[PDB]
């Protein structure tokens, strides 16, 4: 896809973490760890080095990881993640 | 880093 991205469907449950840690890298949001025993490991859908470009149609480039956390805390259901694999 |  655009910038070589892929579309991934990620389930988000209120008060349950997705099970991945994220960091800012310049103007990007990058997945840094897939937490062992968490939901993201179980689904196999997110990976270290993945760049998050969009979450449910919201552009993520340039956003602080704190805003990403806040955004996700306000969402539940099946979310559309647009990712660039590493 | 930040857990989501």
């Amino acid at each position: 896809g655009p910038l070589g991205s892929k579309i991934v469907r990620i389930e988000k449950a209120r008060d349950i973490p997705l099970g991945a840690t994220v960091r800012n890298e310049m103007d990007s949001v990058i997945i840094s760890r897939i937490v062992k025993g968490g939901a993201a490991e179980k689904s196999g859908l997110l990976h270290e080095g993945d760049e998050v470009l969009e979450i449910n149609g919201i552009e993520i480039r340039g956003k602080d990881v704190n805003e990403v956390f806040d955004l996700l805390s306000d969402m539940h259901g099946t979310l559309t993640f647009v990712l660039i694999p590493s | 880093d930040l857990l989501v």
